[PDB]
């Protein structure tokens, strides 16, 4: 039923206690301020069990720390030591997060297909 | 071209 609804597209509030151990997605993006983008989630990870991000998502900022800007490897940092509490703005952004993946576009709904 | 887990 719910595969037909447009994906909201308006920036969010995510937060993740994780204490010390990993949050579980990676990240692609950061050359020349494209912008850094959750790629992967990890199945169980504390971003799973959040239930608030997903693949093309763009991280705007961590802990107050805008990272629209943000290199791969500072954005990285960032995330890696932001804490024990971790406070995510994102924003979906499939178009622009289909232009890196291979095959993948993007749906009338917002969902990004990979053919 | 990176990809990092975190």
């Amino acid at each position: 039923f719910l595969g037909e609804e447009d994906i909201p597209r308006e920036p969010r509030r995510i937060v993740i206690h994780r204490g010390s151990t990993g949050l579980g997605f990676n990240i692609v993006g950061g050359e020349d301020g494209e912008g850094i983008f959750i790629s992967f989630i990890l199945a169980g990870g504390p971003a799973d069990l959040s239930g608030e991000l997903r693949k093309g998502d763009q991280i705007l900022s961590v802990n107050g720390v805008d990272l629209r800007n943000a290199s791969h490897e500072q954005a990285a940092i960032a995330l890696k030591n932001a804490g024990q509490t971790v406070t995510i703005i994102a924003q979906y952004k499939p178009e622009e997060y289909s232009r890196f993946e291979a095959n993948s576009r993007v749906d009338s709904s917002g969902r990004i297909v990979t053919d | 071209k990176k990809e990092t887990w975190v």
